[PDB]
């Protein structure tokens, strides 16, 4: 009941895809030699949603692997924990995308993506009555950028009732991994804001702020990395898999989040963080918890809250607690930072309470973040893509792929109306 | 052969009923494994268990209940619970998804595919009930499933029995201690619904419970469960009398014909007292003297509205305990005495009087101790029309400029139904303006 | 953060957080409590507080 | 230490002796001596038991006489009360008893 | 029926208080649990002079007990007969009023003041009819004096026909216990004696003379001290709950004790008092307890009884005893002490008889006189009030709070006023 699919693809989703995998058979009680050690009843009662039946009691995530080079495929299958997933649900070609949009939504996918629409669907018939779809991808690489778009338009056509998730990793100006970054994300931006309901960004300079400053770890990897977001989406659905006080679905979330349908975009973030040294000396209640969540360090996206003024913010708490303790921590936030929250909406903030927490704390708290700052962020992505378009520069292998330069005035245009319209509502007064 | 039928729909009703079943399951020696062993009593006593249990003939009792929610969650927990051996296995109504918070889906789309269960269910339940007084039903509003199933199941019931009366306890969003960011809309046209179809409502608002917890309690960290037990106790406290021996027995049909003078004015608030822990109440007197004077405390009130801000149009008390009826005069008069509550000049009688012996029972775990003596308040002023108010200021702000509109509107519901809400809404607060004045 | 370390060195010197490390450094082997409480519900309404007691 | 309870005292005052063995009343006590004190004779006397043979020696000589048999009854119930192992019973135990007895 | 509540303020009222007060109730038999145990009749006939009762038919004594600081309390309850006390009562502050007069009186005593007000308006309204109040205190503590002085002041400006009594301790110099007890002493004496209808001074150095010599005992302690006081408020009440020959309530013993309108100023003692050593010689009779009465260890007050003259007394004699020699005794006692009895005032002894003795003894007597004897002490306190004020020391304080040495000059002077009008009479001649 009220399950759900997810969708992962290009080589930083396939790596987030993995690490959530992981957390969640960690949570859940499922070892890779996929019976069951888990020791809790409470665990079994629901695992359905992230899990079919199969011949011998051996359980498989109803997750979609697809990508059109490799290596992803291999690596991830080769490591452990990799081989749960169901062969069948690899699909993948031999060409390779080469950071082209082009080249991952007009010649090549077209020619693989009809495979694996059949999977897709075939699974998400087969369970009893969905309730979303969450999928990650990446905005500045080829793959993820063109070819999960590209299935988004299809997925949503086809079935315009049930909500989607996205978790976009948006490049920023800090660290580029790429010289073409802005207009493969640039572009991304102008598809997706029509169909994908909802999207909560991630910046990886975020993570190596907050991986130096808080963890203040030496020498931090990407496992570091990915393991945060897995916590942070696991968060997200704590609720549909646990009872609680007050259950809070995911179609709750982007009803008490989203005022218009335009401005359906969010910024997370992850409590409770402690460094290696100071682990045991700090306690565990709403009061520390409600601090460092709202804190601006604390969020998981290069926009700084404090130049910009919240709208709506829900927060998924985990665990025991005293409700009158979360209520009064929540309305004292807001009392006392009136400047930070706009006023014709009153009562701005959600909560929502569940009677399990993660395994190794007595809780945690999960934030979801929709206020104005977001602005920033497009706005410098913006500013690049000015700079390179007016040359042209790199614009001959776009060319000469089929596209065509109106989509790309199309596409900026579009990203600009939005900012517009986004950051209208910070001096909009009632 | 008085028997009421309870009707329990949305997650802030299925706790509190929750709540309300155990201690009803106490209060008769009923333990959770469906059986009254009693002190070996067969047949050698009253039948007293008719009000909110019935007889299968041989053994164990079926509470007269159905339960309703979209979200099988809420369910599953019950049925999986301490009692999972007493409900009936099948009126417990699962649904399939949630009414997510918004109340176009949980009274025009998804609401429609599981009340022909609910009728069904109901019609065969009054069907073995042969003294049928009335319906008591508990609900929230600020939830899509709430309201929108809560309304469309009492509109089909105004028709299918129409002049049987309704007493429903709802639970509106705090004034300042609230969740919920879309609850006002859903609370609004949820009124609408319940406005001109419910005969008696209760505010039962949950901020005012924490004070009561924590001031009197001395709990500064209260959970859910402490607030459930209170409001057992007064769904507990006033139909008591109906089912025990009492100086003057008052049935749920003197409600309506003692409390509401007119018919649109139909809302009113509670209230509870003595209040008190198992630690500091053995060195404290409890007299009839004192405790209906704390009963008028606007601090002690069950909900949040202040009634030294408005007259008292009419009042109803029941007395519990080893109370001497005289006692129960004498604390009325200083009352009146009193000059800070004041009453309408239209109503010149206005206490209704009810004595029944029974002491309150203790559910063992609790907050609230053995005390020997007790008193339920019940109250319809028309200080009521603040909060009605408040409410109304929240829609304006959030309604001028199409606030989450498209999410109500895409589902079916017409845009000029708010319009609708807003007439009927304001229309009940200028009627209560009128009221007020004086001769 | 942005701004590279000019000291690496190994383990021992107490140069640059050196501290950070050692806290820590026995909780690679410090255990953790494992197991999941028994919920909110199933806390207060148990078969205590009930015709059984 | 403050109080000198490890030194074993003299079994003679010297009248001017400034410290304290611990058996000197406090005032709390001081002030409500135990209603017998003023005779000679402290409280914890009657909760030393004394035989038949002394017990009713005692009890002639006060001019509360009873009948062999009677007497005999009575001191039994009497030790019925104490549940002693030991015969001898607690004189004022028998006090007890008196008054229930006698009717 | 004509009953009374019972206060405490400062940490000393404290102290006293619980010896009071478990001296109260083993007299009636009222035991730890509030379950009676009593025996006679007269152990229950007039129950309700101290005590009320509630549900479950135990008995709380109406007693309001004030601090403002945590720590006694939280021993005191802690202690034995912790257990009788109404925890509503128990109200308090949080810093402590540091002895300081101006701290505890007019900046953070006025604050907290309204709570107990509240509580001891509540009290005294639900008797059928009440007498007057008991007050115990010292005037070397300022938290004491600062709660204490207003809520004897505040109390009387809202009961005025009702006996408002205190027993607070004047400490003599010799026993210093505090550098700012010559300033705090003097000031209660301003307010209190204005309004204040009886007082009855007591002083802890004459309280050792009386143990170290009469009980003989080597080592005495608070406990001892404070008990001592206890039996003689029981006397002071010993005619009010008791059946006696001459009942006399204490509005009566307030007629023939105050002669003139400002001197309202008393002392008093209790006897007999004997040693464990001397215990089984002395042979208690009237003849006996009338000599020990009016030696000068018998009297708890440091000032010598013969170093003036005395303007009336009186003695509540305790335990059955005819009076004919009582009163043969009393012009005994008159006619053998009238060079020292003030002689235009003939007939200044009192008698009452009262049947109920304290526990464990036969008979017992106290003494309550109006002496001119009393002015040294004023002079004592006063004298050394003129030395600090001539250098301000430690007056700064005291101006840091709102005092100015405008007020602390016309309170001196009211006091001084005092004496002189007090030793007015002690010349004066008919
Ligand atoms: N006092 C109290 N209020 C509750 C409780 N459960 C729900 N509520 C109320 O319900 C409101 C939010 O609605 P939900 O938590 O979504 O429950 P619902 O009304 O059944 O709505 P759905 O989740 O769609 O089923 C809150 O503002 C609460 O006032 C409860 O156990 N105690
Ligand atoms: N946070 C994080 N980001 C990653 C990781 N691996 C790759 N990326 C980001 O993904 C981008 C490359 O996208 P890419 O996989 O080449 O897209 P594709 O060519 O369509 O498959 C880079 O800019 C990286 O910033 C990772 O392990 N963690
Ligand atoms: N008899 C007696 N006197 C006391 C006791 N405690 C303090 N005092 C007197 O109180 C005076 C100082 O009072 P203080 O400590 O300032 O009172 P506080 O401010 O309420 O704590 C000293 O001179 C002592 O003689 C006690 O237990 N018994
Ligand atoms: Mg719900």
């Amino acid at each position: 009941m009220r399950e759900i699919v997810h969708i992962q693809g290009g080589q930083c989703g396939n790596q987030i895809g993995a690490k959530f995998w992981e957390v969640i058979s960690d949570e859940h009680g499922i070892d890779p030699t996929g019976t069951y050690h888990g020791d809790s009843d409470l665990q079994l009662e629901r695992i359905n949603v992230y899990y079919n039946e199969a011949t011998g009691g051996r359980y498989v995530p109803r997750a979609i692997l697809m990508d059109l080079e490799p290596g992803t495929m291999d690596s991830v299958r080769a490591g452990p924990f990799g081989q749960l997933f169901r062969p069948d649900n690899f699909v993948f070609g031999q060409t390779g995308a080469g950071n082209n949009w082009a080249k991952g939504h007009y010649t090549e996918g077209a020619e693989l993506i009809d495979s694996v629409l059949d999977v897709v669907r075939k699974e998400a018939e087969g369970c009893d009555c969905l309730q979303g779809f969450q999928i990650t991808h990446s905005l500045g690489g080829g793959t993820g950028s063109g070819m999960g778009t590209l299935l988004i338009s299809k997925v949503r056509e086809e079935y315009p009732d049930r909500i989607m998730e996205t978790f976009s990793v948006v490049p920023s100006p800090k660290v580029s991994d790429t010289v073409v970054e802005p207009y493969n994300a640039t572009l991304s931006v102008h598809q997706l804001v029509e169909n994908a309901d909802e999207c909560m960004v991630i910046d990886n300079e975020a993570l190596y702020d907050i991986c130096f400053r808080t963890l203040k770890l030496t020498t931090p990897t990407y496992g570091d990395l990915n393991h945060l977001v897995s916590a942070a989406m696991s968060g997200v659905t704590c609720c549909l898999r646990f009872p609680g006080q007050l259950n809070s679905d995911l179609r709750k979330l982007a009803v008490n989040l989203i005022p218009f349908p335009r401005l359906h975009f969010f910024m997370i973030g992850f409590a409770p963080l402690t460094s290696r040294g100071s682990q045991q000396y700090r306690a565990l209640t709403v009061p520390e918890l409600t601090q460092q969540m709202f804190d601006a360090k604390n969020m998981m996206c290069a926009a700084d809250p404090r130049h910009g003024r919240y709208l709506t913010a829900s927060a998924l708490f985990r665990g025991r607690m005293s409700t009158k303790e979360v209520d009064e921590q929540m309305l004292n936030v807001q009392n006392k930072n009136s400047s930070y929250f706009v006023e014709w909406i009153p009562n701005n903030i959600k909560s929502s309470i569940c009677d399990i927490p993660p395994k190794g704390l007595k809780m945690a708290v999960t934030f979801v973040g929709n206020s104005t700052a977001i602005q920033e962020m497009f706005k410098r992505v913006a500013e690049q893509f000015t700079a390179m378009f007016r040359r042209k520069a790199f614009l001959h292998w776009y060319t000469g792929e089929g596209m065509d330069e109106m989509e790309f005035t199309e596409a900026e245009s579009n990203m600009n109306d939005l900012v517009s319209e986004y950051q209208q509502y910070q001096d909009a007064t009632a | 052969m008085r028997e009421v039928i309870s009707i329990h729909v949305g997650q802030g009703g299925i706790q509190v009923g929750n709540a309300c079943w155990e201690l009803f399951c106490l209060e008769h020696g009923i333990q959770p494994d469906g059986q009254m062993p009693s002190d070996k009593t067969i047949g050698g006593g009253d039948d007293a268990f008719n009000t909110f249990f019935s007889e299968t003939g041989a053994g164990k009792h079926v509470p007269r209940a159905v339960f309703l929610d979209l979200e099988p969650t809420v369910i599953d927990e019950v049925r999986t619970g301490t009692y999972r051996q007493l409900f009936h296995p099948e009126q417990l109504i699962s649904g399939k998804e949630d009414a997510a918070n918004n109340f176009a889906r949980g009274h025009y789309t998804i609401g429609k595919e599981i009340v022909d269960l609910c009728l069904d269910r109901i019609r065969k339940l009054a069907d073995n009930c042969t003294g049928l007084q009335g319906f008591l039903v508990f609900n929230s509003v600020g939830g899509g499933t709430g309201s929108g199933l809560g309304s469309l199941l009492l509109e089909r019931l105004s028709v299918d029995y129409g002049k049987k009366s309704k007493l429903g306890f709802t639970i509106y969003p705090s004034p300042q201690v609230s969740t919920a960011v879309v609850e006002p809309y859903n609370s609004i046209l949820s009124t609408h619904s319940l406005l001109e179809h419910t005969d008696v409502a209760v505010m039962l608002d949950n901020e005012a419970i924490y004070d009561i917890c924590r001031r009197n309690l001395d709990i500064e960290r209260p959970t859910y469960t402490n607030l459930n037990r209170l409001i057992a106790q007064v769904i507990s406290s006033l139909t008591a009398s109906l089912r025990f021996d009492g100086a003057l027995n008052v049935d749920i049909t003197e409600f309506q014909t003692n409390l509401v003078p007119y018919p649109r004015i139909h809302f009113m608030l509670s209230s509870y007292a003595p209040i008190i822990s198992a630690e500091k109440a053995y060195h404290e007197q409890l007299s009839v003297a004192e405790i209906t004077n704390s009963a008028f405390e606007p601090a002690n009130m069950m909900a949040k509205c202040d009634p030294r801000h408005g007259k008292y149009m009419a009042c109803s008390m029941m007395y519990r305990g080893d109370v001497v009826p005289k006692d129960v005069n004498a604390s009325i008069a200083t009352i009146k005495t009193k000059r800070t509550i004041q009453f309408v000049d239209w109503c010149p009688t206005g206490f209704k009087v009810g004595i029944n012996y029974q002491p309150p029972t203790v559910v063992p775990g609790g907050d609230l101790a053995k005390v020997m003596r007790a008193v339920c308040m019940i109250s319809n002023s028309t200080a009521i029309a603040e909060v009605f108010s408040r409410l109304d200021h929240k829609f304006d702000l959030m309604y001028a400029k199409r606030a989450f509109v498209h999410w109500y509107v895409g589902e079916g519901m017409e845009e000029g139904e708010f319009s609708e809400a807003r007439e009927d809404l304001a229309a009940l607060e200028k009627d209560y303006e009128e009221v007020g004045i004086e001769t | 953060t942005i701004q590279d370390n000019v000291n690496k060195y190994r383990f021992g010197v107490l140069i640059g957080n050196f501290a950070e490390e050692k806290f820590g450094m026995d909780m690679a082997q410090r255990q953790i409590d494992e197991r999941l409480p028994n919920s909110t519900m199933k806390d207060s309404y148990g078969l205590k507080n009930s015709a059984l007691n | 230490p403050t109080i000198r309870n490890d030194i074993q005292k003299p079994l003679m005052k010297s009248i001017a002796d400034p410290n304290n063995y611990g058996d000197e009343k406090p005032a709390v006590n001081l002030l409500f001596p135990k209603k017998y004190d003023y005779m000679g004779v402290e409280q914890d006397d009657f909760k030393i038991k004394r035989h038949k043979y002394e017990i009713k020696d005692i009890f002639e000589k006060i001019g509360y006489k009873y009948k062999i048999g009677k007497f005999e009854g009575i001191f039994k119930r009497a030790q019925e009360i104490e549940n002693s192992t030991d015969n001898k019973v607690s004189c004022s135990s028998f006090l007890q008893a008196i008054q229930e007895m006698d009717h």
